This record gives C-alpha cells, structure tokens and sequence, in this order.
C-alpha cells in the first residue's frame, strides 16, 4: 500500500458530494417547488 | 411510567430501589478487577444505565411537583423561521404518556451504538 | 405526497448522517504520514498507532477516550468531547423520531432543527480545535518537528477529517431542511 | 398492567 | 555492639485518586442529590418522603 491515500480521499469526496447534492435537491424541491 | 400518578409511595419506591440496585451492581461488577484508576466498558455501561434510571426518577419527581404542588429573511418572520416560542403549562401532564417510548428507544439506540463500537472496532 | 415522503427521506438520511458521524468518531485514521515521514503510522482523535519500523513495521497502537491520560494533548480531549456532544445530540433526534406520534409535528421538527444546529456547532468547534493538538511530543516525534500548532508539517490529511468537514456541512443543510419543514408545513 | 388499565387510563 | 553501615533506598508513592472518585465520592454525592428530592415531593405524602 505504501503511503497512497489519494484514492480514499477521492472516493470519500465523491460520496460526500453526492449526498450533499441529494440534500440540496430535496431542499430546492421544498423551498420553491 | 405505567403506574398511576397518584401512587406516590409505589413509584418513589421503584425509583429509589432501582438506583440502589444500580449502585450494588456497579460495586459487584467492579470488584472483579484490580484497583485501576480508569474507566472500563462495564463501568461505562453501568454508568449509562444509572443515568437512565435516575432520569426516570427525576422525571416522576418533576411530574409530581408540577401536577400536585403547582397549577434579512426570505421567511416572512425572522423569529419563527430561525427560533421558536409559542408557550414553548401545555402538555406537562402528558409527560408519562410519551415518556413510555422515549426511554426504551433511547436505550435501544445506546445499546446499538455501544455494541457496534466495541464488538467490531475493538 | 410532499410531507409523507419528505419526512421519511429526511429521517432515513438523518440516520445515515448519525451513522457516518459515529463512524468518523471511532475511526483512528485521521492524520497519516506521507512518504516523507520520520516514522510510519497513522493518528486519530484518541488512538495513535506508531509504526516501530524494526523489521515488520509493527504498530504500537495505544490510546483510548476511556482514559484521558493516554490522550497526548488537551486539544484532542476537547475535540473528542465535542464530537461526543454532537453524536449525543443527533442520537437525541433519532430517539425523538418516536416522539412524533404523540406531540405536535411542527414543533418537534423545530426541536431537531435547533438541536441539529447545536450538534453542527459542537462538531464545528471540535473540528477547529483538532488542529490545535498537533504540538504534543508524540506528533512532533512521529510526524517530525515541522508539525506545530495549526501546522500540518509533514503530516497528511486522511479520509476522516474531510469526512467530518462534509459532516459539518451536511449537519448545517439538515438543520436548515428541518427548519423549513417545520415552518412551511404548518401553512 | 392491571393498575394501568383499571385504575389509570 | 558497635557502629554499623547502612544504605537506604526510599520511594515516595502518590495514590492515584481515580478509583475512589468512581466508587466512593460520586455515588455518595449522587445519593445526596437524590435524597434532596424529598423536599420537592408534596408534604402530605408521608410514606414516600419517609
Ligand atoms: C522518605 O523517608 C526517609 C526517612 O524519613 C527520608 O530519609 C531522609 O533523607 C535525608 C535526605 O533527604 C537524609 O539526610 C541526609 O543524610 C546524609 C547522611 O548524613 C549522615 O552521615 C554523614 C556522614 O557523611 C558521610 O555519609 C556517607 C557515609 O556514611 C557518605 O555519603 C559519605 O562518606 C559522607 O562523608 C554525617 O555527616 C551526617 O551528620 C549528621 O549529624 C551532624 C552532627 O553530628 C550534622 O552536622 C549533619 O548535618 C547531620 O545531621 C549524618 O549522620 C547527609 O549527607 C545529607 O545531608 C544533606 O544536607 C547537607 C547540608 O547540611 C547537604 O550538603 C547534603 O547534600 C544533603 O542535602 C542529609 O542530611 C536522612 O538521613 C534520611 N532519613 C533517615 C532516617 O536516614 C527520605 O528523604 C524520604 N523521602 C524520599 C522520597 O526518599
Ligand atoms: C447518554 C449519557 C452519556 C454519558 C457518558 C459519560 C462518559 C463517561 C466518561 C468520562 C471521561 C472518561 C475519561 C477521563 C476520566 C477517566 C480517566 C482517569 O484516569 O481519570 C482520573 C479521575 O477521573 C475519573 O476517574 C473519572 C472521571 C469521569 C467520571 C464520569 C462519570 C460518568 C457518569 C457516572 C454515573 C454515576 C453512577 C456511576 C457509579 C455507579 C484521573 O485521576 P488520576 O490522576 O488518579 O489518574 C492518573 C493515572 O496515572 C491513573 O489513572
Ligand atoms: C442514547 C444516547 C443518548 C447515548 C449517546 C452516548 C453514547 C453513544 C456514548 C457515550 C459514551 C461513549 C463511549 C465513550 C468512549 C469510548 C472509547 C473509544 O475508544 C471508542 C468509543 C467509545 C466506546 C464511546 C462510544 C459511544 C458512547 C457509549
């Protein structure tokens, strides 16, 4: 493995951004429909 | 919580006896170790259980006291959107009604988190 | 349609948020060391694993929140304490999901709007206090003297810290969502 | 249980 | 009989007050606050307070 952490950061950022986009989509569907 | 509000000696006996039982359980659980000066998993579990029973006891005490001895912003208004105050007595008499599901589900959540924390990552 | 589905979605995602919050709390992998490392190993809020590097890079893992004496610095103590407060608060809402069936819906939506905001504030404060801890002898030894107060030095950020940052942002968005759900659904 | 249903609610 | 040599190796031991905090002091304290609950209970409930 050595010191390769870039993949972990990439996948974590990807899933975090996906969840954040889902929450923002729900909020957008709520506050102005 | 399922006993009537007017059964004061019974509910008081239940609470006080449960806290004594927690203290006794804590002592007999911790006497199976050396006299180490840090907490363990069993001590933490016993502490949380003691907190739960003490919360139930003080809940009944509060109920008895309040029942017996006493009577810019896109949003149009800033306080309602980002605060709250409409009287929040209102439903203090209802405390035993919804306290029958608050405590068990709180305990279930604590047990889930505790066991998942130790049995896998430790 | 709107309420009966959006509430279930918010509840499910709040459960997911609490799950990731506890996961980032108990996960040791927070601050690792890159190839330019005096010594190998990773670092956590209260669990540091320093690779000895003798023959098979065996790690002398040591530390636990159950004893503050093992924690290197008081900044880590404060960070773990406030993460614990945030996790207590979010678990307070997942406890309160049963309370909907008895009390008024909008006010309890506002209750977790506020207490989600406090959970977010606690997580924020812990996350900004966490950099303060990179000054103890352990961090200065394994990650090099270049590490300092609010100075990464030769250390590298692992998935847990960025996970906590997106958890902060997610907590803020969830609090706002609870606020608007409580306020608008009354009308 | 009996105290709940026959003396309380 | 006479004068004799002596060496002395002395240690100072400080007791770690963590076990008694979580076995003696804190249970007794919490028992005291719980005993204070009798004041809040109504006066006529003699059985419960006693
Ligand atoms: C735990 O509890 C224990 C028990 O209570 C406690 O022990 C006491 O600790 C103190 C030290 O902190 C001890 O006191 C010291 O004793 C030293 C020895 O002094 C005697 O011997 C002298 C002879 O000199 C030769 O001694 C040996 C060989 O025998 C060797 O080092 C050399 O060859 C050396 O030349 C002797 O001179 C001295 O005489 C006493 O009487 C004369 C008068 O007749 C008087 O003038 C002296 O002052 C003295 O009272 C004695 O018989 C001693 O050197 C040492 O001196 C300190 O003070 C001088 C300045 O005055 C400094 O220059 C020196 O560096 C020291 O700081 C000191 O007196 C004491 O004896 C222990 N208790 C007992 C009962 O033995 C522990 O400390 C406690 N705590 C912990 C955690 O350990
Ligand atoms: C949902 C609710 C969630 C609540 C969850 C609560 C979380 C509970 C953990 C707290 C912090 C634990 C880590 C820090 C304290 C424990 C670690 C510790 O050592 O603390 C000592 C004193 O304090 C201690 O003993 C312990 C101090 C903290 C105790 C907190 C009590 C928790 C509630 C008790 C319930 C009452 C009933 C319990 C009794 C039956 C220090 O001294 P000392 O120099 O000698 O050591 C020097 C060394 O060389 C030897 O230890
Ligand atoms: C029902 C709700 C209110 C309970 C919320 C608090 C619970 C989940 C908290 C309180 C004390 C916490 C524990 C405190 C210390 C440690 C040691 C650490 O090395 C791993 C996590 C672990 C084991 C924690 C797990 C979560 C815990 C049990």
């Amino acid at each position: 493995d050595s010191r390769d952490y870039s993949t972990e950061l990439s996948v974590t950022v990807a899933v975090g951004a996906s969840l954040l986009f889902l929450n923002i989509l729900a909020f957008a569907a709520l506050y102005y429909k | 919580f399922w006993i009537n509000k007017d059964a004061v000696p019974a509910r008081t006996s239940l609470g006080i006896t449960t806290v004594l039982t927690m203290t006794t359980l804590s002592t007999i659980a911790r006497k199976s170790l050396p006299k180490v000066s840090y907490v363990t998993a069993m001590d933490l579990f016993v502490s949380v259980c003691f907190i739960f029973v003490f919360s139930a006891l003080v809940e009944y005490g509060t109920l008895h006291y309040f029942v017996s001895n006493r009577k810019c912003l896109d949003g149009k208004d800033c306080a309602s959107f980002f605060c709250c105050f409409e009287d929040c007595h209102i439903r203090i008499a209802k405390m035993d009604s919804y306290a029958r599901i608050f405590f068990p589900t709180a305990f279930c959540l604590f047990n889930l988190v505790y066991w998942v924390s130790y049995l896998y990552l430790g | 349609r709107n309420s009966r589905a959006i509430g279930v979605l918010w509840a499910i995602f709040t459960i997911c948020f609490a799950i990731i919050n506890v996961v980032v709390f108990i996960q040791p992998y927070w601050v690792g060391d890159s190839v330019s490392t005096p010594k190998p190993g990773y670092f956590g809020l209260f669990h540091y694993c320093v690779g000895s590097g003798l023959a098979g890079r065996e790690l002398t893992c040591r530390g636990s929140f159950t004893d503050f004496s093992t924690i290197p610095s008081s900044a880590f103590k404060a960070a773990a304490f406030f993460v614990l407060l945030s996790m207590v608060l979010i678990l307070g809402c997942i406890t309160c999901f049963s309370l909907f069936f008895f009390c008024n819906t909008a006010t309890v939506y506002k209750i977790c709007a506020w207490m989600q905001l406090l959970a977010a504030l606690c997580l924020v404060l812990g996350c900004m206090i966490f950099p303060d801890g990179w000054d103890a002898e352990t961090i200065r030894d394994m990650c090099g003297a270049k590490t300092g107060k609010y100075s990464l030095g030769d250390c590298s950020v692992r998935w847990a810290y960025i996970l906590a940052i997106i958890g902060i942002l997610n907590a803020l968005i969830l609090s706002f969502l609870a606020f608007v759900l409580g306020n608008r659904q009354t009308d | 249980f009996v105290n709940y249903i026959f003396f309380g609610r | 009989t006479g004068a004799y040599p002596r060496l002395s190796l002395s240690f100072r031991l400080k007791r770690n007050i963590g076990y008694f905090i979580l076995q003696t002091y804190m249970p007794s304290i919490l028992i005291t606050i719980l005993s204070w609950v009798s004041f809040w209970i109504n006066y006529d409930a003699s059985a419960a307070r006693v």
